[PDB]
DNA sequence: CGATCCTCTCGAT
RNA sequence: GAGAGG
């Protein structure tokens, strides 16, 4: 069925930006533990919390 | 306070020593030290307390 | 003696 | 330390 509205459609040019989900998700439920304070470590790369 | 703080103790006499885990160790290679800033200066105040008992 | 938060990555000592 | 993300 046809769209009561007319949609604005055409070619626009996109840009693939880097920020990308896989390289984002992170999720801790125990793990590396600093030296000094014993507290959880820094960062997604170090299983950080 | 007379009991817990009184201005004869505002000047030391006797420093403590703090224990390793305050001041830990490890490094990146096994090989070499890797040793605490506070335990670097602890052992400058050392060689300046050494030299003091010695020119005595 | 203060000077947003949190998050990432990088290189170099 | 710098570069960045909201």
């Amino acid at each position: 069925k046809k769209l009561m509205a007319q949609i604005f459609f055409g070619p626009t040019y996109y840009q693939r930006l880097r920020h990308m989900v896989d390289d984002k998700i992170h999720a801790r439920a125990r793990g590396p533990m600093q030296v000094l304070t014993r507290q959880p470590v820094e960062g997604r790369s170090r299983d950080g919390g | 306070n007379e009991v817990f703080s009184r201005p004869e103790w505002m000047i030391l006499t006797c420093l403590p020593v703090p224990p390793p885990p305050v001041r830990p160790s490890i490094s990146f290679n096994e090989s070499q030290r890797g040793e605490d800033d506070l335990t670097f200066k602890l052992a400058d105040i050392l060689k300046a307390n050494i030299s003091l008992e010695t020119l005595e």
